Order: structure tokens, then C-alpha cells, then sequence
């Protein structure tokens, strides 16, 4: 794109349906960042950047729907947290536990003793 | 550029 | 005057809806295509919407903070000399009819492309599209 | 600094 730009933030005061392609929706109160100014009346913008942190679980590849471990990693609970789900497990501060798939969603598959099921990987520290 | 018809009246 | 940087991100598709619990986060609707920013192994991943982009009508913005100040050049009521370039029918009662290659003057550019145009005794509204400077 | 609290279970 073009070498340096300033760009203007406004604000939708009405809705606008696009009639072609290139063009872009408005719902009101909106905020754009204007790109390009044409005196024809059209001006090119993009939405204003809109963020925030989101479980990953909650998102797949945009293509695609898409081993066992006998022999778990040394972790301890950090913090006490209570199952919810029945394939949850239940901890108090301080006990010690086998890390068996350290899951990228945060909730990684744990045993101890006679029990094996999820536990959130942000309450648990390498032992 | 910007599309062949003028923008709508204002809103 | 700022200079623009393309950080090329990861994208991923939302397959549920997610309501944020806390101001930091990020609603969800299924089906919304999102932009990764940064990957948390607390299983939380900081994102942006992929952003919507495209030509809008000026006239269905405002500017943020000082919205009744109005951006338009001034008229000019001694006009200046345009010419018709594609006729246009008249749809609105404020609007005016011109046929291609007609001469108008130009008295008020108002940024949102529906310019006061004056033919003979006529003042109204014309595409500014459709004229070309004489 | 992500959120002090969990992610939800996957959907």
C-alpha cells in the first residue's frame, strides 16, 4: 500500500447495506478508519479494529474439521479448583500430579492415583 | 476506484 | 503523518458463540473469521475480527468528536463551469435533470458526491460522478 | 496477560 497515511476515525450515524462487492456494510455507531476519499462521495474505509482474548477451542482452520502417553509429566496444583464437568478433576493446592496430554485449549488430561480427567493447565506448575 | 453509481442521497 | 505495516496473521474460524465474561475478551458469533494475535498455552488466544473494508457513503458518517462541525468547502455562489458527462433523470424533487453534455455551474462540492449544481434559472442536486470539469 | 480465569471447556 501507500508509502505514509493518516488516517481519520468517524462514526456511522445511519445503516447502509452494500449494492456491490467493493463496497461495505454500516451499522450505526459503527467506527471506520477512512483509507480514501473520493469526491464522487464514496470514501474506502475499514472497520475499526475490534479485539480481545477468546478461547482457543472455540476456533477450527479455516480449512478442515481437523498418542497415548503411559508415561506423564510431574506437575503440581498451584491453585484448588473443584471439577464441574464429570470428566473434571478435583485438586487442592499442593498435590502433585501425572500431566498426560498438555492440551493447546487449556484444560489438559491429568491422573492421580485412581483418577484421570481435564484440569485447567493454568493451575498447575512443573514439579 | 470507487463504484460506477453515485452514493445515496444522505440519510 | 503515520506509516503502514502489514503483520501477517495466523486465521481461524469461530465454530460457536462466545460471550465475553470479562472486558479483555472477545464476544464470538459461529462463523466469524478472526485474526490471531498472540497464542496463550493457558488455552487463551488474543485475537482481532478480520476486519470488513469497502466504499461507503461519506454522507453516512460523522467525525468522532466534533460532528457538528461541518467539513464541506464553502460554496461558491459565482459557480464554476462543469459540463454533464452521462445524463441523469432527476429521482428526488431537489434534484436535477441534465441530458449528456449539458453546462452547469458547480456552486456548492459537498463532500458527500450530491453537488448544487445551477442550469439557467434551476438550482438542485447533481451526481458529482457525472460531471467533468469544462 | 490473558484473562485469570480458565477458558470455557471446548464447545
Amino acid at each position: 500500500s501507500p508509502e505514509f497515511i493518516i488516517l481519520q476515525t468517524y462514526r456511522a450515524i445511519a445503516d447502509y447495506e452494500k449494492t456491490s462487492g467493493s463496497e461495505m456494510a454500516l451499522s450505526t455507531g459503527d467506527v471506520v478508519e477512512v483509507v480514501e476519499k473520493s469526491e464522487s462521495g464514496w470514501w474506502f474505509c475499514q472497520m475499526k479494529a475490534k479485539r480481545g482474548w477468546i478461547p482457543a477451542s472455540f476456533l477450527e482452520p479455516l480449512d478442515s474439521p481437523d498418542e497415548p502417553n503411559y508415561a506423564g509429566e510431574p506437575y503440581v496444583a498451584i491453585k484448588a479448583y473443584t471439577a464441574v464437568e464429570g470428566d473434571e478433576v478435583s485438586l487442592l493446592e499442593g498435590e502433585a500430579v501425572e500431566v498426560i496430554h498438555k492440551l493447546l485449549d487449556g484444560w489438559w488430561v491429568i491422573r492421580k492415583d485412581d483418577v484421570t480427567g481435564y484440569f485447567p493447565s493454568m493451575y498447575l506448575q512443573k514439579s | 476506484q470507487p463504484p460506477s453509481n453515485p452514493p445515496p442521497r444522505p440519510p
